[PDB]
């Protein structure tokens, strides 16, 4: 089976196969198409005589698909060859049965492990785990990213919405620590650059297998409620997929329409929701994701317990379709995750084009010289910074519902190292007359006409005249009215004085 | 002295017991470079107190005939230094078999023989979620003195979890009702920019849109300059005179010390636990200007033998007769000077209590009768864990339950601060065991007429008025007379719009006229 391929070195591999034995959950693409994806890699780095002489690289697989199951595999990958596991004061010259663990994607998952893993200070590489706590090197020392932070996706937002001028967002995030903690993130970044959050809610928990309750369904109700009586058009959703379909139906039941949509990285490139026909009706739906790099000839190789999978195959050969016309984007983080640890290790045994002198790898050794990659792949740098992370470029994508056509339309890309947004192409807005949409508290005021504030948001104000002897010097204040000088009159809303007895 | 080598008791069932008996450096913090263990020699006070608790919660159960009749129950401690790191290598050790130094991997541990049959869990919540995660999947049974967070009630991830101490939620609870009860509904929540502030403002939001309160402003303080004062600034352009203080001691000092250097205004304060017992933070001399402060403090009884028992046993660990009966250096170079600060601290009692509760649950599994225990196998951990699910036992003399969430069923004081001119002393005004009675007129107010502070907001309009939706979550509106000369335009719209050069209308009208 797929699971398992020996060699001279072995890489361990954790990927959630099934959602939330595993397979009592969902199966989900995304997952089968990352473990396919380590596969190519690694038949790449095998093939490749240049790469490593002399040397079968192999990998172990194992599935986790939610918090459920994680001690399992790491006690499997840090025996000693033989199930046995000494307790030492000190590891130096301790042999694991992998020396580098390419480890979950999931945030609570990936510290389980990287909580374990730091005793021994055996290297791990986490694909698309966002949380920016994982910046924290004395807490977590033994951890690297192939993906931007957390801090990145949001700053693209920021920029986005500071580029086409929208003050005014509703903010929605679920029950849970992914929406928790970037909800927090974007009340952080929003409120220095100008931009006021008009509502924070929390979505109610819930699954499209399961039956709605009254109860659930009455607070969906008042947040759409909400939504429909409220100035604000951009929401902002920070949710696993699956609390979304149950919302969006109650959404489309209550007629609502006109918003802009930004879709967090978790559910950004989601085939299943974009399956569904009606959304066309709620307005643009936009979503940030690492960008699409394409794979060379990768297309055509994928056509002792939780190390298996009934259902991949079958419910894969559909939503293939919609992979097929995706960009790739997940896969290429992998990618690189096994290509660093392949350069990592021929470079650790100072290994020529012609042989390696082959040394017990102490994966302390293999992370020290992880450290230190710098190369080229596909025409990208990757290299690590001190915190860990690979500079991958993200993209700003919109979601397009002509069938057969690229379903996610790339509409702006953000560089990291620069940490700006460009070369923004064209949006097709929902909007009548295709203008861009318009969202802020309250109507830029008149000239002569200062500004009176309506609550804490400084985003609110009314407007209000100068009156007669007074007027306004926008170039150094505009919440007061100015008086006129000790012979100087003025005609109401204006902005300069006369002379007048 | 001779104290670290009584850290350990043979016995025919064993406890591990974690505890901070050392503190890490902190100007230190050594960074790694290979994968050795890390070693604390900073010695703190009451986590060897904890210890001696522990050790005196044994000894009892060894005294006493009628609990696990016959047989010698053993512990073994061991120095969390606060660092999950650290934690680790111990909880690893409670697994292997006895006699060996190895923990085979298996891909199931129903069939596994650890060497202990409980752990007497960490303080610190972060430890206690890091060593849960750990312990539940071998099913070995954890718990608990100090950890609070609710997040370990969850059974979904923490099966064979339990502590002696209410979780959060209770003591957010019990707030709830105080906002309600009071009459308030405008508030502001700060909790510290720590997961003990973050999660507890997490649970109060959830729980106050139950209840109508609702949140002007839900805002985290940093633990250690200007994030302070935008917080406290966006507090005080809110019309809010109740703020909840969910902090940590640290955070908390610094709002104070801020607010007093600000000239802040006072107001209604709601008190974490952890800063309520505020001999730090009532000490700086501004304090009496910032308001009346409030908060729940646990209830429960003191282990009064307890520091007698201390003086004895570091009597004899000096006398080097008892030293003819390991794992710390600096534990045996304490004495009286070190430890005699934190000998009434309540913890004690929590720690006694977990000892007793495994012992109970013992004594149930093995089902031993009064005169001495029936013979038996040797009792293995997911075999104490059906028994412990739904415990009653006395402790003290004081009945306690567990319930399936894993928590005690404890009752809280309404505690308020009285003010003898300069010194700031605790006083009761009420209590909470899932309803709430207070007395009312024995509060004292810092209002200058002594009556009790509004916060509240019209969560409905009336006649068509002007309507703002106000609140962090859009759930309070504020209500505004359109003046005379104006008219409501639509009864929904933010704003009033003016009559004509020959019109007029009168007050709240929702027509123009002539
Ligand atoms: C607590 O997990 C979350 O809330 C969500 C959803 C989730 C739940 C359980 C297991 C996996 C994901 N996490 C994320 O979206 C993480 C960020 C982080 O979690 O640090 N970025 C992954 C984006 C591409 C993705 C690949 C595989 C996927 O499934 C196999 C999937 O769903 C999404």
């Amino acid at each position: 089976s797929d699971f398992y391929l020996p060699g001279d070195y072995l890489l361990g591999g954790l990927f959630s196969l099934h959602a939330n034995m595993c397979k009592e959950y969902e199966v989900k693409v995304i997952g089968y198409n990352l473990m396919q994806a380590m596969r190519f890699a690694v038949e790449e780095i095998n093939n490749d005589s240049s790469l490593l002489p002399g040397v079968l690289l192999g990998y172990e697989i194992v599935d986790v698909c939610y918090i459920s199951n994680n001690v399992q595999p790491v006690l499997y990958f840090l025996a000693h060859e033989d199930n046995l596991l000494p307790i030492q004061e000190d590891y130096s010259n301790y042999s694991s049965r992998v020396v580098a663990v390419i480890g979950p994607d999931n945030s609570e998952s990936v510290m389980t492990v990287a909580n374990f893993l730091s005793l021994f200070l055996l290297p791990q590489i986490t694909y698309s785990a966002i949380s920016d706590e994982l910046r924290d090197k004395v807490r977590f020392p033994a951890l690297l990213r192939t993906t931007p932070s957390a801090d990145h996706h949001i700053e693209a937002m920021v920029q986005l919405m500071l580029h086409f001028r929208w003050n005014w967002i509703i903010v929605l995030v679920s029950n849970d620590t992914y929406g928790r903690d970037n909800g927090q993130l974007l009340g952080e970044r929003v409120a220095r650059r100008g931009i006021c959050i008009a509502f924070q809610e929390t979505l109610p928990t819930l699954q499209p297998n399961q039956n709605m309750t009254s109860e659930e369904r009455q607070r969906l109700v008042t947040i759409v409620d909400k939504l429909q009586q409220s100035t604000a058009r951009v929401v902002v959703v920070f949710s696993p997929d699956l609390t979304l379909y149950h919302f969006f139906n109650e959404v489309l039941r209550q007629n609502f329409t006109g918003a802009v949509w930004i879709a967090s990285e978790s559910w950004a490139i989601d085939p299943v929701l974009h399956n569904l026909t009606e959304l066309r009706h709620l307005g643009t739906f936009l979503g940030i994701t690492i960008q699409s790099v394409p794979i060379p000839g990768f297309s055509e190789f994928r056509e002792t317990c939780n190390q298996e999978c009934d259902n991949c195959l079958n419910a894969t050969l559909s939503f293939n379709t919609i992979l097929r016309l995706s960009g790739e984007r997940v896969v290429y983080s992998v990618y690189s995750a096994v290509y660093a640890v392949a350069h990592a290790l021929h470079s650790l045994l100072g290994c020529d084009k012609s042989t390696c002198t082959k040394r017990v790898v102490y994966p302390w050794q293999l992370l020290e010289e992880i450290w230190k990659v710098n190369f080229t792949l596909l025409d990208h740098q990757i290299f690590f910074d001190p915190q860990g992370d690979v500079a991958l470029h993200l993209e700003i994508v919109q979601w397009q519902w002509d069938r057969s056509q690229n379903p996610f339309q790339s509409v702006a890309s953000y560089y990291p190292l620069q940490r700006q947004l460009k070369n923004i192409q064209d949006i097709s807005w929902h909007t009548i007359n295709n203008t861009i949409p318009m969202s802020m508290c309250s109507k830029r005021c008149q000239s002569g006409q200062k500004k009176k504030p309506v609550g804490i948001h400084v985003c609110c104000f009314e407007c209000i005249d100068c009156l007669p002897g007074t007027f306004l010097n926008h170039t150094e204040d505009e919440y007061e009215c100015q008086a006129c000088p000790n012979n100087e009159w003025s005609y109401q809303s204006e902005t300069s004085c006369f002379k007048r007895q | 002295l001779c104290l670290s080598q009584q850290l350990r008791m043979k016995g025919d069932y064993v406890l591990g017991g974690l505890f901070p008996l050392g503190e890490a450096e902190e100007a230190g913090l050594r960074s790694r470079t290979r994968p050795s263990s890390p070693v604390c020699t900073r010695f703190s006070s009451n986590g060897l107190l904890w210890a001696l608790a522990m050790k005196m919660a044994v000894e009892e159960i060894n005294n006493k005939s009628d609990l696990l009749p016959g047989l010698r129950l053993g512990y073994d401690l061991f120095d969390t230094c606060s660092e999950p790191v650290v934690a680790m290598k111990p909880s690893l050790m409670f697994l292997a078999k006895a006699g060996s130094r190895d923990i085979a991997a298996y891909c199931n541990y129903t069939q596994y023989q650890p060497r202990v049959l409980a752990v007497i869990g960490p303080h610190s919540s972060e430890l206690a979620m890091v060593t849960g995660k750990f312990f539940s999947f071998f099913l070995m049974p954890q718990v608990s003195y100090g950890a609070s967070m609710e997040l370990l009630s969850a059974r979904e991830t923490f099966p064979s979890f339990f502590r002696t101490v209410p979780s959060d939620r209770v003591q957010l609870t019990a707030a709830a009702e105080l906002l309600q009860e009071f009459g308030w509904n405008w508030v502001a929540a700060l909790g510290s920019d720590d997961e003990y502030g973050r999660q507890g403002l997490s649970i109060f939001s959830a729980l106050a849109a139950a209840r109508g309160i609702c949140i002007a402003h839900e805002g985290l303080v940093p633990l250690p300059l200007g994030k302070v004062q935008d917080v406290l600034h966006q507090v005080n352009q809110s019309s809010v005179q109740v703020v909840l203080l969910f902090a940590s001691v640290h955070a908390a000092h610094a709002l104070f010390n801020y607010s007093i250097s600000s000239r802040l205004s006072p107001k209604v304060w709601v008190a974490s636990e952890a800063w309520l017992t505020s001999d730090l933070v009532m000490g700086l001399p501004g304090m009496a200007q910032m308001g009346t402060v409030l908060g729940f403090l646990q209830r429960g009884a003191q282990l009064h033998e307890f520091p007698q028992y201390v003086k004895t046993h570091l009597a004899l660990a000096t006398d080097p007769a008892f030293c003819s009966a390991q794992r710390c250096p600096q534990c045996d170079c304490i004495t009286l000077q070190n430890v005699s600060a934190g000998l009434n601290h309540h913890q004690t009692f929590s720690v006694y209590a977990a000892v007793y509760s495994v012992a109970q649950a013992l004594h149930n599994t093995l089902q031993c009768n009064a005169s001495g225990c029936p013979a038996q196998d040797p009792v293995k951990p997911w075999q104490l864990l059906e028994n412990m699910y739904n415990l009653t036992f006395h402790v003290g003399g004081l009945p306690l339950r567990f319930d399936s969430s894993g928590n005690v069923d404890m009752e809280y004081d309404l505690k308020l601060w009285v003010w003898q001119g300069s010194v700031p002393r605790l006083h009761d005004v009420g209590r909470f065991n899932g309803s709430l009675r207070t007395e009312r007129l024995k509060i004292r107010w810092h209002t200058s007429d002594n009556q009790k502070p509004v916060s509240r907001c019209s969560r409905q309009c009336q006649e068509g008025q002007v309507r703002r939706v106000k609140g962090f979550h859009s759930c309070c509106y504020d209500c505004v007379d359109c003046e005379a000369g104006s008219y409501r335009q639509n009864p929904d719209d933010i704003a009033c719009t003016f009559c004509g050069q020959d019109e007029w209308s009168p007050e709240r009208s929702t027509r123009c006229f002539r």
